[PDB]
């Protein structure tokens, strides 16, 4: 089942007091009038399976008997990784981050049947109705916002505006990609997206209104004018710009593999005063084989990234090889000087190649 | 997106009429963007022009009056507007689409009446919120059209007058910042 | 000119860096927007000085004065006068290659907006002004168009210069013949040489020169390993690409700041010319 | 009275003065907000850098802020110098209208409002001046037959001032800008030449 | 000079009438520039004039 | 054009008083106008109707 998020899910983006002002912020928000999923848990739809977490979750409950009691968050949910438990028991809110082996169908009831075991626990804390929440993992923390509000309704998420205040800021490093609700023997889930919001702060510094700057052209005018009221006119809000339908790749259709093997694994190298040069051309290369070889003590590229080197084409390539002292490798760079750089092998100031060197004391 | 021999960009690859000489590989724009390219496998020549773009200018009465708006996609043809932009496809699917010389206008009702220019658009087009209200778009009327009744022996003389007082306003200063 | 689309083209990577310079691109877009709206205001205050679109009569007995070169030509879709065609041609023989260049150069985020009033509308205002004058004297300026015979209008004009009006009426045929010949010399002069209109063609050449400079500034390196920003994105990983891109951003942004500053100054020069043209009207 | 009522009611009349205030306040706010921009430094709060980095690295980050903040002042002052030139032009115009419309009566058409200028009264406004231009507008015109001259006794008579008009049976002379007919008389006409 | 929770600068600390919300630690002017701070021990609000 | 080549009725354009005539004089990077003007003087009161 589904329903519409009537401007719900705004939250105070940072711990800074502001008043009598309109402020633009870019953050993960629930887009206005989003298509949110609706669930009918009661002590009827009891199954209430695991859900993805994505970039972050908005959660709300319409309730009368405190049936909804918490959530678990994690990836594998099977003790092969750490996971986060949040639960509100009859006397305390409890938060723990352990390698939980959760039950196949976690519930409360006199009963607590959430997990079979917990180990390697690295964080713990112990502390008619609409209850609203937002959950984020960001910048090395797990962050939670909430508000509770009185209602009188039989079904569906109510209208009107209410900004969620920050609740807790857990310094926990775990990965999260899925979550599931914990229930005691209706709720709504929405997903956050990166959005630009204009927030209206009253004289007491509460957020009393917001504009989702992307929602529609009028909202974008409001946002680009930094004003909730817009006078009659024509306003140059934005750029229309057609996105690419697909990506076309057209490299040359040459099948001949480049003979890099015979320059790196040669039996005898040339004397540096008479450094050898081999032209590499009319062939297809695979620089990833060289870079990932891990056999080289030094691998320095100038004007070309080693990883992107495999995603590029060249008109010609020249492989130069020679042997020098380990202390002389530092001279094989653009703009260098010394007996080797001055009298044996000089690189140009604007060199565009790569320098690769390895210890050969075995040969 | 295209990537020819590593030369990478975005555009609408098109069969070129530009006759490259047999050795030539790229054709260049004055800004060094790629004007044309040779396919490395068929050796055919392709023109490249960029995917279209233009200013989204949003036409509105005051929010005190209405939340209706019309959108002028400046400099782009209406047949190309609906696909992409940050996305409000429900406008482009509306019944009101109208090709001005300023660009595609969407969400305004074209009318054959002419009025004083309320909101300017361009190329003689203006738009206004009018009746059941809608944003109409019309060629602006320059003024009432008048035949002076000239004749080689006729004169008109005022039998009366009006004393008029006209307010003119002029700036004189601006705030002395340092 | 869109500041972000000029500086970064398609690149999202460059666009994210350009946000760290903050407001500069919003200032440049807004300054050019002001200049653009100024041009319609300049046109409005010169030509929309007449409240009503006055018409000449079909029976054009103006006492021997022959305005046929300067009155509208009904045979044409634009319905310019004959002299307004000679004017329109000699400047559009420049531009009104630059448009075609700018259209080719549009790939770099340039755009040219149409004026609010078309050539047809401006010629419709000059028609109204001219038809008002010859039929009604200065009176259509002060208020209603009070018709007066043109021979007697011109006799008022003579009183204004301190020549008694009988000098007009006793020499009206000579005075009309002199006028008709002088209008002929105007027609010949504009048909003969474009060089009279140099003031209009110069502002066209200056705006064309400013954009062709602004385009060529994309071809600069500003010290970056390539002028073509897509090369860097194809060739360096982010930690090194950012340093190279930031050189291009800096130099391309200073290219816009120079252009927008000079166009703000030219906008004041043209507005001073428009204020004069409005006062002459 | 209509001036008082109009200024009491419409918002758009003083647009020029409010706009001048808007543009200058907007420029200041924009100049302040450019202090929050990083220009590539690790922070735009300059005290962060000097607490967080050692000197020879800090100088690299600080010089980015100095470059971008100096570029922000050059942008502000450049645009204020251009705005100052615009205000100078309005000030020279307002001074000329004080000279010619207030201290005088101006023959210059449409310079001191529509209609023939009678007088103007200056009123001060914030950062500006308001001229109440009092003007005469011809009204309720009537048509007449007219002639350049009267032929009498074989000689042509022309008006000394005004214009000849006829109501269809009688010929009169009258002033051009207000119908007050008078008998065509040797006192208000002058002769020149024969009628032919 | 002041350091509040790392917020380092110079100003005239003045007793505020601006009612921070309980979670808020700092306060800013209309210009998004620092204007007040919550003392981390007394929890009172100071105008950083 | 207006003060030297003519007589200007434009108040205070060609100096104070009623403009009679003006003389141009060259100066470094400029021009100097000597505006000659009639100023009425030694007024007396009268009854009028
Ligand atoms: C002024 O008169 C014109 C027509 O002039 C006629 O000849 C004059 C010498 C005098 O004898 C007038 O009484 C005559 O009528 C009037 O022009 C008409 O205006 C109406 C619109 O009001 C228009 O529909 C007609 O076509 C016009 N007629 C012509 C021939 O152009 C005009 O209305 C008169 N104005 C006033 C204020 O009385
Ligand atoms: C967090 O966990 C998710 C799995 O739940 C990881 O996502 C996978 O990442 C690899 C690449 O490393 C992909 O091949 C898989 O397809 C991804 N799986 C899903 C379901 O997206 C993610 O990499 C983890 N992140 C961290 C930082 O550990
Ligand atoms: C809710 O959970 C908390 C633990 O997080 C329980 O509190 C503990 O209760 C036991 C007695 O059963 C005490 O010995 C502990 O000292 C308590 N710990 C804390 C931190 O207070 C609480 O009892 C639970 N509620 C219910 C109803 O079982
Ligand atoms: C608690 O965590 C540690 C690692 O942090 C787990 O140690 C691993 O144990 C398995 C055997 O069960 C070994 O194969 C791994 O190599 C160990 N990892 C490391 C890094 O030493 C430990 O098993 C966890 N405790 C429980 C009860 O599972
Ligand atoms: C902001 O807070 C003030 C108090 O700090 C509120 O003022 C009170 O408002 C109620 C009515 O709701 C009055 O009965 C009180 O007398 C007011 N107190 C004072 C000291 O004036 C004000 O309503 C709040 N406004 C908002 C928008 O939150
Ligand atoms: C706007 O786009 C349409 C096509 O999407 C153009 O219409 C076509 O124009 C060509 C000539 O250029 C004709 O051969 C086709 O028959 C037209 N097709 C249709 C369906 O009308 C239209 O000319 C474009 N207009 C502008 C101003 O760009
Ligand atoms: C008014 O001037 C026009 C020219 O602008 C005259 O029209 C020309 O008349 C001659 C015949 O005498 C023709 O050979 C030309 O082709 C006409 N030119 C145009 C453009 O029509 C017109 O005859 C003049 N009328 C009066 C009364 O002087
Ligand atoms: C004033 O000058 C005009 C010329 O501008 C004279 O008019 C010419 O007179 C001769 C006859 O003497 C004619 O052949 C020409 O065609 C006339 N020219 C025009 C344009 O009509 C006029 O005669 C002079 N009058 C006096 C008193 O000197
Ligand atoms: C034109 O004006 C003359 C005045 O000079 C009018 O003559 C008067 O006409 C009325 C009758 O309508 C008589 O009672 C007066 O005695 C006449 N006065 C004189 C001096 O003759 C004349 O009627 C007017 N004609 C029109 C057509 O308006
Ligand atoms: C919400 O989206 C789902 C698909 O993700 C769709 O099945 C459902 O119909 C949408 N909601 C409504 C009210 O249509
Ligand atoms: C050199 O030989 C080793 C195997 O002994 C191989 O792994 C390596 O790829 C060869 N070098 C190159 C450049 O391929
Ligand atoms: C690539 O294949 C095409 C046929 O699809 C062939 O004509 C062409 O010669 C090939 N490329 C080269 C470099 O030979
Ligand atoms: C909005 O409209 C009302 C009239 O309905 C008017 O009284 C009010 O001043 C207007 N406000 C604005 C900001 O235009
Ligand atoms: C507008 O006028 C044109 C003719 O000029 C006509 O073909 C068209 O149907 C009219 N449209 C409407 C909506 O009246
Ligand atoms: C810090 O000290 C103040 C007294 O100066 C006291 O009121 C406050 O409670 C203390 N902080 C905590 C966390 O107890």
């Amino acid at each position: 089942a589904y329903t519409n998020s009537f401007t719900r899910g705004v939250y105070y983006p940072d711990k800074v007091f502001r008043s009598s002002v309109l402020h633009s912020t870019q953050d993960l928000f629930l887009p206005f009038f989003s298509n949110v999923t609706w669930f009918h848990a009661i002590h009827k739809r009891f199954d209430n399976p695991v859900l993805p977490f994505n970039d972050g979750v908005y959660f709300a409950s319409t309730e009368k008997s405190n049936i909804i009691r918490g959530w678990i968050f994690g990836t594998t949910l099977d003790s092969k990784t750490q996971s986060l438990l949040i639960v509100n028991n009859a006397t305390n809110v409890v938060i723990k981050v352990c390698e939980f082996q959760f039950c196949n169908d976690p519930f409360l009831g006199s009963e607590f049947r959430v997990y079979s075991s917990a180990n390697n626990c690295t964080f713990e804390y112990v502390s008619k109705n609409l209850r609203e929440f937002v959950f984020k993992n960001i910048d090395g923390y797990f962050k939670i916002y909430s508000k509770h509000t009185p209602i009188n309704l039989v079904r569906d998420l109510p209208q009107g505006f209410s900004a969620l205040e920050p609740l807790v800021d857990l310094p926990i490093g775990i990965n999260i990609t899925r979550f599931q609700t914990l229930l005691a023997l209706a709720y709504y889930v929405g997903y956050l997206q990166p959005r630009t919001f204009l927030l209206k702060y009253n004289e007491n510094g509460t957020i009393t209104d917001a504009v989702d700057c992307a929602l529609d052209p009028l909202s974008e005018t409001k946002c680009t004018l930094k004003s909730f009221t817009v006078e009659k006119g024509i306003y140059q809000t934005s750029n229309f710009r057609v996105q690419p339908t697909e990506s076309i790749v057209r490299f040359p259709n040459i099948t001949n593999l480049c003979p890099f093997g015979e320059v790196f694994n040669a039996t005898r190298f040339a004397s540096v005063y008479a450094w050898n040069r081999k032209r590499i051309s009319n062939c297809v290369a695979d620089y990833s084989v060289l870079y990932n070889s891990a056999s080289f003590s030094t691998f320095k590229c100038y004007g070309v990234s080693p990883t992107k080197l495999n995603d590029l084409c060249f008109t010609n390539v020249y492989a130069d090889s020679f042997v020098i002292r380990g202390d002389e490798v530092r001279q094989i760079a653009p703009g260098q000087t010394g007996k080797i750089a001055d009298y044996n092998y000089k690189l140009p100031d604007d060199f565009t190649g790569c320098v690769i060197a390895w210890n050969s004391n075995n040969l | 997106n295209f990537n020819f021999n590593g030369l990478t960009g975005t555009g609408v690859l098109t069969e070129s009429n530009k006759k490259f000489l047999p050795f030539q590989q790229f054709g260049r724009d004055i800004a060094d963007t790629t004007d044309a390219v040779r396919d490395p496998q068929t050796l055919e020549i392709l023109d490249i022009t960029p995917c279209s773009f233009g200013g989204v200018s949003v036409i509105t009465p005051g929010t005190n009056t209405s939340n209706q708006v019309a959108v002028l996609y400046q400099g782009v043809n209406c047949t190309e507007v609906p696909v992409a932009i940050p996305t409000w496809r429900v406008y482009s699917t509306g019944s009101n689409v109208f090709q001005t010389r300023a660009g595609c206008l969407i969400g305004a009702e074209h009318v054959n009446n002419s009025y004083e220019c309320d909101i300017p658009i361009g190329a003689g087009i203006c738009a206004s919120y009018q009746t059941s209200q809608s944003i109409i778009a019309y060629t602006m009327s320059l003024g009432a059209e008048n035949s002076v009744a000239y004749s080689n022996n006729s004169i008109a003389i005022p039998t009366n007058f009006t004393i008029s007082v006209t307010t003119e306003i002029l700036p004189v200063s601006m705030t002395k910042t340092s | 000119v869109d500041c972000t689309m000029y500086i970064c083209g398609d690149s999202t990577e460059c666009s994210n860096l350009l946000l760290q310079y903050g407001s500069f691109c919003t200032q440049l877009n807004r300054a050019l927007t002001g200049i653009a709206v100024e041009q319609d205001k300049n046109t409005q205050e010169v030509f929309a000085q007449v409240k009503q679109i006055y018409k000449t009569p079909p029976i054009k007995d103006f006492g021997g004065f022959n305005f046929s070169q300067i009155l509208p030509d009904p045979s044409k879709p634009s319905k310019r006068s004959f002299i307004e065609d000679l004017l329109f041609n000699k400047v559009t023989l420049a531009d009104a290659a630059a448009r075609d260049l700018i259209c080719a150069q549009k790939f770099n985020g340039l755009t040219v907006l149409p004026p609010l009033l078309t050539d047809e509308m401006i010629a419709q205002y000059t028609s109204a002004l001219l038809a008002g004058t010859i039929t009604s004297g200065w009176t259509f300026g002060a208020g209603a168009a009070l018709q007066i015979p043109f021979a007697m209008q011109m006799a008022y004009r003579f009183n204004g210069i301190g020549v008694t009006q009988n000098v007009l009426y006793e020499n009206q045929k000579l005075i009309a013949n002199q006028f008709n010949s002088a209008i002929g010399k105007i027609q010949d002069s504009l048909s003969s040489t474009a060089s009279a209109l140099g003031k209009l063609q110069d502002v066209v050449n200056q705006n064309a020169q400013a954009l062709n400079t602004l385009v060529k500034q994309l071809s600069s390196n500003f010290g970056a390993i390539s002028s073509v920003l897509n090369d860097i994105l194809s060739r360096l990983d982010k930690v090194e690409a950012e340093v190279q891109i930031d050189r291009l951003i800096t130099g391309r942004l200073q290219s816009l700041q120079t252009y927008v500053t000079q166009q703000l100054i030219r906008a004041a020069e043209i507005r001073a010319s428009a204020n004069l043209a409005a006062t002459k009207m | 009275g209509k001036i008082q009522d109009s200024l009491s009611s419409t918002a758009s009349a003083l647009g020029k003065l409010q706009d001048v205030v808007n543009q200058n306040a907007q420029a200041l706010n924009t100049l302040v907000k450019q202090l929050s921009s990083n220009f590539g430094a690790i922070s735009s709060v300059l005290n962060d850098i000097l607490s967080r980095l050692d000197k020879v690295e800090a100088e690299v980050q600080i010089d980015r802020l100095i470059t971008g903040r100096l570029q922000s002042l050059q942008t502000y002052v450049t645009q204020q110098l251009i705005r100052a030139a615009e205000i100078r032009a309005s000030a020279n115009l307002a001074a000329t209208k004080m000279s010619e419309c207030v201290l005088g009566q101006s023959k210059r058409v449409d310079f001191c409002g529509k209609g023939y200028h009678l007088m103007s009264f200056p009123q001060s406004a914030p950062h500006g001046v308001v001229f109440l231009h009092v003007t005469y507008i011809p009204a309720q015109e009537k048509n007449f037959t007219t002639a350049p001259a009267i032929c009498h006794d074989g000689k042509a008579h022309f008006p000394r001032e005004g214009v000849f008009v006829s109501n269809g049976t009688h010929w009169f002379v009258t002033q051009r800008n207000f119908y007050e007919p008078q008998i065509i008389t040797t006192d208000n006409t002058f002769v020149s030449g024969n009628c032919d």
